């Protein structure tokens, strides 16, 4: 399962386009279906093994707290890296627009020849560029995400086999 | 002197003005940075150089 979510985000990363239609944003996730199917079960298996009866209550709550508060801690980290990583993206490619540059002033012609003023003609320039830092910047979250677990692999095998 | 002559002087001395600054003189001591400027292109007022 750890495989295939590396194997999942790796797709990802690598396939993500501005033009982009809905397939290529779906077939990962049929990939992603078997990664999912094969995590819950086996590792709830080991994490409650051995215990007896009694007690599967509390250790059904220590689970189920640790497990969202991991959840809270993904989600707080992910937002601020995108936005910030978009930032950096931003910062690095309003740089090219500049007067000295052909294929520059083209578009300022072309966009002024719809009637857009100068203004708003760079308003939507820089909207250009901020989605095309988003999409940069979501693309290398999904990267570090397969890398790190690359190296959460291993783990797994620490557990003794008691099973049942 | 006479007011006729110096009306033709005063365009001889636009004319010469203009032929002068063909040659583009740096306003300033510095280093160059930007160069959109090659041979041939056709070039007025407004274009950044």
């Amino acid at each position: 399962s750890f495989i295939m979510y590396a194997v999942c985000f790796y797709w990802r990363a690598y396939t993500f386009e501005p033009g982009m239609d809905f397939g290529a944003s779906a077939w990962p996730q049929f990939i992603q279906g078997f990664a999912v199917a094969c995590f819950f079960m086996p590792l709830t298996t080991i994490t409650l093994s051995g215990l007896p009866p009694e007690r599967l209550a509390a250790a059904s709550s220590l689970s189920n707290f640790t497990r969202t508060l991991a959840g809270s801690i993904g989600t707080s980290i992910t937002t601020t890296m995108w936005t910030n990583r978009e930032s950096m993206h931003h910062a690095q490619l309003t740089e090219s627009v500049n007067p000295f540059n052909p294929n520059a002033q083209a578009m300022y012609s072309q966009l002024e020849g719809l009637g857009m003023t100068q203004q708003q003609a760079s308003g939507w320039i820089a909207q250009q560029i901020t989605n095309q830092g988003l999409i940069i910047s979501a693309n290398e979250i999904f990267w570090m995400s397969a890398g790190i677990f690359l190296v959460l692999l291993g783990l797994v095998w620490f557990a003794k086999p008691p099973f049942g | 002197d006479q007011p006729a002559v110096q009306q033709a002087a005063t365009e001889v001395r636009n004319a010469w003005l203009a032929l002068e600054r063909t040659r583009i003189i740096s306003p300033m001591t510095g280093y160059v940075s930007r160069r959109a400027v090659q041979p041939g292109a056709q070039i007025s007022p407004t274009t950044p150089l």
